[PDB]
């Protein structure tokens, strides 16, 4: 009967080539249920291209899903993922760190 | 070594903006190898992996059949817990399922089990002992007593010791071969800013599968349990993971500590220190 | 999917062992076999039922099957048979997978005439 | 396979 | 002490006179109901399983076309149409989805006059 909020990561498939293509990770897990919007920014933009994997879900009941879109990091291009979800009351958003 | 073949299963209501959307899942091993999902044009079992390829297009028509056949009492059992519990049609729920068994090198039955739940807190489970249930709330109770007195246990032991086991046997063996796998993690370390009188040292291990391993620094050969920073592993989304661990040092120290990583596909536990 | 009793009809004394066969098919690995009855007033009632599982032979009231899985064989046997057991005997089994569960499929029907003593 | 799961 | 009422019990009508039967379910328990034709060679036959109020489906025997609707959750019709050989339906119901415990109500005879 509990709703469980999400954990956010985002991160790049390979290391981060400002110039270079690359594929850009938004790893969503531990919320319930399993209704969910998520969509990748781009200096606030919003990279309307954006494969979603299928959802599935740990012995613990809760779902997870992963979101990426290919791009290429530049030094001053910004990126986050936003995601809604009836556990939270915002759509809490997280930028990309390169270092992270 | 050991196996099993598990399956999850979703069913989720969208009062009314259709009905109510059902997938399921199958594993061997923790590795999805097949899958249904409801919500896609024309419905069918499709195969997860490769090596599964390799059934009868009987096969397929018999397990997609089965699925649609459960999607239909599911999407009955969705309005009868609203029932037990009383609540507002027009509200979204869940039941998820978890069926299967785990067998041991040795071809016996470890464990058997079936377990579900509604929206995300356990409703009912088989026990053990493949004979009993055991509730966990006044509408799980419901279920029990009727299951009790249907003999349901009776049915759902003889699949999970019988037809359940031989189907996991069936597809190891076209399929082990792809379940061994393996990538070995290649591993960097990163100096960070951190400004004062300190810096963050980042062991990254990137391309690696399984997604079982464990990173660790240690200071001079003594070993590092407070204050590290990890990720949990992730999907690098191309079928490897990656994670990593990180420490504060005292800048000029750099060298006093070293990380270590062990992963099942290394030959020996590689270690790294950066290297400026 | 093709359950057949072979017997039309049955005659014989009461307080006899009578044994109505019942040959059937099914692909499906596990299966459940019933044995139902039907009055001169038109009523079907439950006899007894065979788990495809269970390796020995079911029993209820006077009612004894001879469950024998790798014949596809499950006839029914009435002990001490009376006056009232008179009437037709259906064979059935439970079985496709999907749109069964609550679909039988039963057999041609056999009728059973016990005749009395005096 | 998959099991004919039944009702709650 | 019955778990099903069907209704009528009989009907003499000529061929091709559409009849509706219904059935009531007298106990929560059973809340699987199905309809059944038995032709007058005594031969049983499956027809539908309708468990959800709204689930509507039809079919079509050898001299008869029908049409099955479960209604509410305590009611079952069946409207049995063009008929040209006598036939009696049987309502039943189960526990649940699986059966193995199904009870035949009294039926409903249906004779071609
Ligand atoms: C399942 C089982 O044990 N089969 C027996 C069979 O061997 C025996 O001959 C018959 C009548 O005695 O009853 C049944």
């Amino acid at each position: 009967m509990i709703q469980k909020t999400p954990q956010i990561q985002v991160y790049s498939r390979h290391p981060p080539e400002n110039g270079k293509p690359n594929i850009l990770n938004c790893y969503v897990t531990q919320f319930h249920p399993p209704h969910i919007e998520i969509q990748m920014l781009k200096n606030g933009k919003k990279i309307p291209k954006v494969e979603m994997s299928d959802m599935s879900f740990s012995k613990d009941w809760s779902f997870y899903i992963l979101a990426h879109t290919e791009f290429t990091p530049t030094e001053t291009d910004t990126y986050a993922c936003r995601v809604k979800h009836d556990s939270m009351a915002e759509p809490k958003t997280v930028y990309w760190d390169r270092d992270m | 070594g050991p196996h099993s073949l598990r399956y999850f299963v979703t069913a989720v209501s969208r009062p009314g903006l259709g009905e109510p959307r059902f997938i399921s899942v199958g594993y061997v091993d923790n590795t999805e190898f097949v899958r249904f999902d409801s919500d896609a044009e024309n419905p069918r079992y499709e195969p997860r992996a490769r090596w599964m390829e390799q059934e009868g297009p009987e096969y397929w028509e018999r397990e997609t059949q089965k699925a649609k056949g459960n999607e239909q009492s599911f999407r009955v059992d969705l309005r009868t817990l609203l029932g037990y519990y009383n609540q507002s049609k027009g509200g979204s729920h869940t039941i998820q399922v978890i069926s299967g068994c785990e067998v041991g090198s040795d071809g016996r039955l470890l464990r058997g089990y079936q377990q579900y739940a509604y929206d995300g807190c356990d409703y009912i489970a088989l026990n053990e002992d493949l004979k009993t249930w055991t509730a966990a709330d006044m509408a799980a109770l419901i279920t029990k007593h009727k299951w009790e007195q249907a003999g349901e246990a009776e049915r759902l032991r003889a699949y999970l010791e019988g037809t359940c086991v031989e189907w996991l046997r069936r597809y190891l063996k076209n399929g082990n071969a792809t379940l061994l796998r393996t990538d070995s993690p290649k591993a960097h370390v990163t100096h960070h800013s951190r400004p004062e009188d300190k810096v963050t040292l980042r062991c990254w291990a990137l391309g690696f599968y399984p997604a079982d391993i464990t990173l660790t620094w240690q200071l001079n050969g003594e070993e590092l349990i407070q204050d590290m920073e990890l990720v949990e592993t992730r999907p690098a989304g191309d079928g490897t993971f990656q994670k990593w661990a990180s420490v504060v040092v005292p800048l000029g120290k750099e060298q006093y500590y070293t990380c270590h990583v062990y992963h099942q596909g290394l030959p020996e536990p590689l270690t790294l220190r950066w290297e400026p | 999917q093709k359950v057949t009793q072979t017997q039309t009809s049955i005659s014989v004394m009461e307080k006899t062992t009578v044994t109505m066969d019942c040959v059937y098919e099914t692909q499906d690995s596990s299966y459940f076999l019933f044995w139902y009855k039907q009055t001169a007033s038109g009523e079907i009632v439950f006899l007894i039922r065979q788990d495809s599982y269970k390796k020995e032979n079911a029993t209820v009231g006077h009612y004894s099957l001879n469950f024998q899985k790798p014949k596809s064989s499950i006839g029914l046997i009435i002990t001490a048979t009376q006056i009232e057991d008179s009437a037709v005997y259906f064979c059935a089994m439970r079985g496709d997978y999907g749109g069964s569960g609550n679909k039988l499929i039963f057999g041609t029907g056999t009728l059973l005439s016990v005749k009395p003593g005096s | 396979s998959q099991y004919y799961y039944n009702s709650l | 002490v019955t778990l099903l009422e069907q209704n009528p019990r009989w009907r003499l009508v000529p061929r091709g006179q559409a009849v509706n039967l219904r059935c009531i379910l007298k106990n929560s328990q059973y809340p699987w109901m199905s309809w059944y034709q038995q032709d007058l060679q005594k031969q049983l036959q499956w027809l539908f399983t309708l468990r959800s109020p709204g689930d509507k489906e039809v079919k079509s025997l050898p001299g008869a076309d029908y049409l099955a609707t479960r209604v509410t959750d305590t009611e079952l019709r069946l409207q049995v149409a063009n008929m040209s050989q006598g036939r009696t339906l049987y309502c039943t119901c189960s526990a649940d989805r699986v059966g193995n415990t199904l009870y035949f109500g009294e039926g409903s005879r249906l004779i071609v006059v």
